[PDB]
């Protein structure tokens, strides 16, 4: 734990980590039960909830969604491009996961019944810590001690495990979720930076950008070895405090060392 | 050749070929296919939970198609942001570009999106402006103003004060 304490003090805030080796059952835990803002990392679970609903509602993923300029929000690289043609639910899901597309995320939340709809899905798979209260972009406020739009590193990791390696999703949907995470383009400098370039990694990042608040969670497949699931979240006391991708990568390395990886 | 930048964005012109776009941006910053279909998407430095970027649309999937669409986030800064929830509430549907700029400030806006469905003709041109207040262009407090044929179709804002 000492190395974590040192890392977070160098950073000037708080760091929460939870990692599990799915081969040995071993874990590493640092502030793993404290709340941290989800930021964009909620989009990963958003995609899973879409996939879960598609098991109940046939043809859901192939439904073309038409939207206009009124639905765009800042940081929507994919949905902005398909404004004239629309996008399917599956395409919106991939954009939210892989490019943190904001307009796509709000469109999907709409399909699920909003923030309470996503929260209800998370409850349904056994996650009682997760809470989404607001939409993009309001959910990114990251105000210290505000419990809105937060979860904990442990709950994040436990849910991630159930969804990617467990039975929370049916096999075809589970594989789609995994494939989407593997294709993420936003996390090259975080957890992915802590592992060999030839190890398969699926991840979702989040960056509120205020209060030094940022994060990443991942499933990592070490060649020949059983997968590791981990979440690294950061938080800092002052609005103008900067987040650090380097700190997240360093925390990931520490957690992996702790697992004997 | 560096990362994608505003200077590169500006230097890239409507009517150009994919090859020219790549020449200027540096193919290493750029991708195509996948989620971007036949468009070319180029990344600059980290920003938001993504990267500053440009996206270039082409008249067709064909090899000699031309740029008919230019989009960017965080590659161009506003010259003099003065937007407020007051002025924003003064902007009304039907205004011309000039009318809108007078209202929000002629230094407050950057071009988010610019698309010519009938390229090289400008008929039906659609325009998205991203407009910022005091500090809005930082990493907070901005607006989206969209036009068709130079007439304002709508507006939306986030955390204007």
């Amino acid at each position: 734990a000492e190395p974590f304490a040192k890392l977070e003090q160098d950073f000037g805030g708080s760091i929460g980590v939870y990692a599990m080796d799915t081969g040995s059952g071993a874990t590493v835990s640092y502030r793993a039960e404290e709340r941290f803002p989800l930021c964009s990392s909620f989009k990963g679970f958003l995609a899973a909830a879409v996939l879960a609903r598609s098991q109940q509602q046939a043809g859901l993923l192939d439904t073309p969604i038409r939207y206009g300029k009124n639905a765009l929000v800042p940081w929507s690289p994919i949905s902005e491009k398909y404004l004239t043609t629309g996008m399917t639910v599956a395409e919106l899901s991939a954009a939210a996961v892989q490019y943190s597309d904001n307009a796509a995320a709000n469109l999907l939340l709409k399909e699920l019944g909003g923030p309470a709809g996503l929260t209800a899905f998370m409850r349904s798979i056994g996650d009682t810590t997760f809470r989404l209260d607001r939409w993009e972009l309001e959910l990114n406020s990251a105000i210290p001690s505000d419990a809105r739009d937060t979860s904990s590193p442990r709950a994040v990791t436990e849910s991630l495990q159930k969804l990617t390696l467990g039975s929370a999703l049916a096999a075809p949907q589970r594989q789609q979720f995994v494939d989407w995470l593997k294709g993420n383009t936003t996390g090259n400098h975080r957890i992915r930076a802590a592992v060999p370039a030839d190890w398969a990694v699926g991840d979702k990042t989040g960056t509120c950008g205020v209060y030094g608040t940022a994060n990443d969670y991942a499933v990592v497949w070490p060649t020949g070895r059983a997968p590791i699931v981990l979440a690294v979240y950061t938080r800092a006391p002052n609005k103008d405090d900067k987040h650090s991708e380097a700190v997240i990568a360093a925390a990931a390395r520490l957690a992996l060392e702790g697992l004997g990886v | 050749a560096g990362v994608m930048t505003g200077a590169k964005f500006t230097q890239i012109q409507f009517g150009m070929t994919r090859q020219q776009v790549l020449d200027i941006a540096g193919a290493e910053n750029c991708e195509t296919g996948g989620s971007f279909g036949d468009s070319i998407h180029c990344r600059g430095h980290a920003a938001g939970d993504y990267y500053a970027y440009a996206t270039f649309g082409f008249t067709s999937a064909a090899a000699d198609a031309k740029v008919d669409s230019k989009s960017q986030e965080k590659l161009l800064a506003p010259s003099a942001p003065t937007l407020t929830l007051a002025k924003f509430n003064q902007v009304t549907v039907g205004m011309t570009r000039a009318q809108v700029l007078a209202t929000v400030g002629q230094g407050s806006c950057t071009t988010w999106s610019e698309y010519y469905p009938a390229y090289p003709s400008t008929a039906g041109v659609t325009l998205s402006l991203s407009c910022f207040d005091v500090d809005g262009y930082s990493s907070r407090g901005s607006a989206h103003l969209w036009f068709t044929d130079g007439v304002l179709q709508g507006k939306r804002q986030w955390d204007l004060v």
